[PDB]
């Protein structure tokens, strides 16, 4: 409903609502949430912990 | 750092450590494939190697991209002569791209706007190779610490030293726990999600672990529009 409000649900950003996430990941099918849209997205650990 | 805990490999993926005449002098963080962003007293002329994918900077694990500094820009409002830690941060192109595995996978900076949302979470990592006590040796593993952030008022009547507003204090009211010489450049990140964001360069300090005393860090979201202009591929 608003980005003033938590972040208007989005994972990533938010603006006034569009849902968008940083380079490396794409929006997923909710709108909300940020998935890997390449191989080694930034910000990421890939090695079992 | 300074009671921190070792980092398994991986970990920390956007991580690098800077070698020069003195190995792990300094620290960093992969912007991308060829660009490295650093604090700009850690650089100058004086040849670097920056080691990505590195856990024991003493035993060889196969994970790590040595690569040569062909070009170190400091941000442009960088003078050493009249204050050696404001508008501390500095980019180094590599001679050749790295390749991004699990182990040497860039650190995400968002825009201006929410880098300065994620440092006021209030909660963010700091890693390094720096020294592991107040005048001690360097680290062995790759040490990280999570470290609160520090509201300005509290930050101000810590010191005598001028804090800037795009500087910002982290650490705790009673030290033991803190970043140290020889972590200077390396990344302080704040997880989103599970995604982590760079907030801030790891920057100077007085002493080390001191209670009253905090760790003294540059705020990126001021040099965001800088950083994403120079690193372009
Ligand atoms: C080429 C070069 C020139 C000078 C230095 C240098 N000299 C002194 N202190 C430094 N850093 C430092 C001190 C305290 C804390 C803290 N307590 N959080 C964090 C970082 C430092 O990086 C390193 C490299
Ligand atoms: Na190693």
């Amino acid at each position: 409903v608003t980005c003033n409000i938590k972040n208007g649900r989005c994972e990533q950003f938010c603006k006034n609502v569009v849902c968008s996430c940083t380079e490396g990941y794409r929006l997923a099918e909710n709108q909300k949430s940020c998935e890997p849209a390449v191989p080694f997205p930034c910000g990421r650990v890939s090695v079992s912990q | 750092v300074v009671g921190g805990e070792d980092a398994k490999p991986g970990q920390f993926p956007w991580q690098v450590v800077l070698n020069g005449k003195v190995d792990a002098f300094c620290g960093g963080s992969i912007v991308n494939e060829k660009w490295i962003v650093t604090a700009a007293h850690c650089v100058e002329g004086v040849k670097i190697t920056v080691v990505a994918g590195e856990h024991n900077i003493e035993e060889t694990e196969h994970t790590e991209q040595k690569r040569n500094v062909i070009r170190i820009i400091p941000h442009h409002n960088y003078n050493a002569a009249i204050n050696k830690y404001n508008h501390d941060i500095a980019l180094l192109e590599l001679d050749e791209p790295l390749v991004l595995n699990s182990y040497v996978t860039p650190i995400c900076i968002a825009d201006k706007e929410y880098t300065n949302i994620f440092l006021k979470f209030g909660s963010g990592y700091v890693s390094g190779w720096g020294r592991v006590f107040h005048k001690g040796r360097s680290a062995l593993v790759l040490q990280y610490l999570r470290v609160p952030l520090v509201d300005r008022a509290t930050c101000l009547r810590s010191t005598k030293f001028t804090i800037y507003n795009n500087m910002f204090c982290a650490g705790f009211h009673e030290g033991g726990r803190d970043s140290c010489q020889g972590d200077s450049g390396g990344p302080h990140v704040t997880e989103v999600e599970g995604t982590s964001f760079l907030t801030g360069i790891i920057s100077w300090g007085e002493e080390c672990a001191m209670k009253g005393k905090y760790g003294i860090y540059t705020k990126v979201s001021r040099y965001v529009n800088w950083i994403k202009e120079k690193t372009k591929l």
